[PDB]
C-alpha cells in the first residue's frame, strides 16, 4: 500500500494524522514505515504504538458494548453476527501488529530499550487476542501474552532502573494481564505494590522532568491498587 | 483495572 | 455491498453500530437499507442522517485541522497531500449521500416531513462540499446547497407548524449556510431571529415533550444569534 | 457558529 511513499514522508503523515485524530490512517503510515525495513528510532516506536493503541481500544471498546447486548439477549442472528464482525477485524489489527513485530522488528532490537518496549507491545495485542478467545485455543494465547511479558520483564529489570517509564508501564500492563486474564489477582497486587515501591525508592536520582515521567505511571499503577484492594 | 493508555504521543 | 443482507438486519445493525460508537459501519448498513429500494420511516430516516454526520463530522474536523497547519506552513508536499487525501475522502461521501437523495429517496418522498427531511440533507451535504470548495466551481456548488435548502424552506413553510423540530433544524442550518459561505451574515441573522421569534409564539399549542424537542432547538438559534450579535 | 450537532439518535 505504502511501498512508493517514502520512510520521512510516512513519518510525516503519521504526524499529522495523529493531530487530525485520523488514527487508521496513523497505523497504516507507521505499518508503511515498518515495512521499510529500517530500525524504528524512540520517537517512531511511540508513534506505531500509539496509532494502533487507539485504532485497537475503539475496536474493543464497540467489541465490549456488542458483547454486552448479546449476553443480555442470551438471559435473531444479527447481534452475535455484528460482534463476529467486529471481533474479527480486532483479531486482523492485532495479528497485524504482531507481524511486524515477527517481521522483524524484534529480532533487529538489541537494544534494551527497543527490545522491551517491542515485547511489551507483543504481550498486549497477545492479551487483545485473549480478551475476545473462547476456550483452549483462549490457553495458548494467554501464554504467549505471558511469555513475551516475562522476556521483556526480564530484560528490564536487568537492563533498566525501576523508575523507567518503559519498564513501568510493563509492569502496569503485566499486572493487568495478571487480574483481568490470568485470573490471578495476588499476583497482579504483588507485582503493581514491589513496582511503584522500588520505583518510588528510585526517584532520588531523577530530574524534574524525569520524576514527572516517572510519577505518572506510579499513579497509574496506584490507582489499579486502590481498586483492588 | 486500568492499563496504560498509550494513546496519545 | 450489503444486497444478500435482509433490510430489517441492516436497520438492527446500524442502531447496534450506532451504541457501538461505530459510524463508518452504520452509514454502511443504512446505505444498504436505502438501497433496497423501499420509502424510509420518520425512525430509519434518523438513522441514515446520524450515521452519515456523524462520518462526515469526523472527516471535517480532520480536514479544518490539516487546513490550518497548511495555511500555517505557507506563511514539503506532505502536509497538502494529505489535507487532499482527507478532502478526496470526505468529498467521496457527500456525493455517496447525494447519491441516495438522488436515486431515489427524493422523489418519492411526498410528505412534507419526508420532503424536507431529504432536502435539507441535501442543502447540507452540499453546504459540506463548499466547505472545501475552490474557485467556481465553489459558486455552483453554493448554488445547489442554496436551492435545497430554499426548496426545503418553502414547503416546511407551507406544511408545518413553526415549532416543528425539522423546520426549525433547516432554518438553524440554512442560516449557518447564509452566515458561514454564502456570506450573508445579515441574512443569517434575520432568518435565525424570525424563526426564533415564530416559534416562541407557538409554543403555547404544545405537550410538555414536544415544548421539550422545540425548545432545545430553539436554543441552539439563540447560541447563533448571541455569537453573531 | 453552530449547525444542528445530528450526531445522536
Ligand atoms: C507502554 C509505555 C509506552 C510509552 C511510555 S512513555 O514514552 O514514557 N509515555 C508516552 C506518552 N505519555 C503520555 C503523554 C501521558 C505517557 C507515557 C511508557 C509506557
Ligand atoms: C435536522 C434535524 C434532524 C433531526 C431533528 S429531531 O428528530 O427532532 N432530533 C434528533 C435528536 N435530537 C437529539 C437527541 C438532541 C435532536 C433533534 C431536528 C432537526
Amino acid at each position: 500500500a505504502m511501498g512508493s511513499m517514502e520512510r520521512a514522508s510516512l513519518i510525516q503523515k503519521a504526524k499529522l494524522a495523529e493531530q487530525a485524530e485520523r488514527y487508521e490512517d496513523m497505523a497504516a503510515f507507521m505499518k508503511g514505515a515498518v515495512e521499510k525495513g529500517e530500525e524504528l528510532s524512540c520517537e517512531e516506536r511511540n508513534l506505531l504504538s500509539v496509532a494502533y493503541k487507539n485504532v485497537v481500544g475503539g475496536q474493543r471498546a464497540a467489541w465490549r458494548v456488542l458483547s454486552s447486548i448479546e449476553q443480555k439477549s442470551n438471559e435473531g442472528p444479527e447481534v452475535r453476527e455484528y460482534r463476529e464482525k467486529v471481533e474479527t477485524e480486532l483479531q486482523g489489527v492485532c495479528d497485524t501488529v504482531l507481524g511486524l513485530l515477527d517481521s522483524h522488528l524484534i529480532k533487529e532490537a538489541g537494544d534494551a530499550e527497543s527490545r522491551v518496549f517491542y515485547l511489551k507491545m507483543k504481550g498486549d495485542y497477545y492479551r487483545y487476542l485473549a480478551e475476545v478467545a473462547t476456550g483452549d485455543d483462549k490457553k495458548r494465547i494467554i501464554d504467549s501474552a505471558r511469555s513475551a511479558y516475562q522476556e521483556a520483564m526480564d530484560i528490564s529489570k536487568k537492563e533498566m532502573p525501576p523508575t523507567n517509564p518503559i519498564r513501568l508501564g510493563l509492569a502496569l500492563n503485566f499486572s493487568v494481564f495478571h487480574y483481568e486474564i490470568a485470573n490471578s489477582p495476588e499476583e497482579a497486587i504483588s507485582l503493581a505494590k514491589t513496582t511503584f515501591d522500588e520505583a518510588m525508592a528510585d526517584l532520588h536520582t531523577l530530574s524534574e522532568d524525569s520524576y514527572k515521567d516517572s510519577t505518572l505511571i506510579m499513579q497509574l499503577l496506584r490507582d489499579n491498587l486502590t481498586l483492588w484492594t | 483495572a486500568g492499563s496504560i493508555p498509550g494513546r496519545r504521543s
